[PDB]
C-alpha cells in the first residue's frame, strides 16, 4: 500500500502546513 | 504523485486480471490432469477386468 | 479499507481543523 504511504505523506504535509499555520496563527497573538 | 495513482491501479489491475486468470486457467488444466488420474484408474480397472 | 478511508480523512481533518484554527486564530491574531 505504497499508494497511501505516498498519499499519507501528501496529507501529512497538507496538515502539517495547516498545523504550522494553526500554531503560528495562535503564536502570533 | 501520478505515480501513486499509476501504482495503486497497476498493482491491482494488472495482478487481479493476470493472476485470477491463471487461477482459473490452471484450475482447468488441473481438472484435466485429475481426469487423467481417473482415466488411469479406469485403465487399471479395465486391465484387471480383461 | 475502513482504516485507510477513515484515517486518511483524519489526516485530512488534521488539515481541515488545523486550517480552521489557523484561519480563525489568524483572523483574531
Amino acid at each position: 500500500m505504497d499508494a497511501i504511504k505516498k498519499k499519507m505523506q501528501m496529507l501529512k504535509l497538507d496538515k502539517e502546513n495547516a498545523l504550522d499555520r494553526a500554531e503560528q496563527a495562535e503564536a502570533d497573538k | 504523485l501520478n505515480e501513486l495513482q499509476a501504482l495503486i491501479e497497476a498493482h491491482f489491475e494488472n495482478r487481479k486480471k493476470e493472476e485470477e486468470e491463471l487461477v482459473s486457467l490452471k484450475d482447468r488444466i488441473e481438472r484435466r490432469r485429475a481426469e487423467r488420474a481417473e482415466q488411469q484408474r479406469i485403465r487399471n480397472e479395465r486391465e484387471k477386468e480383461r
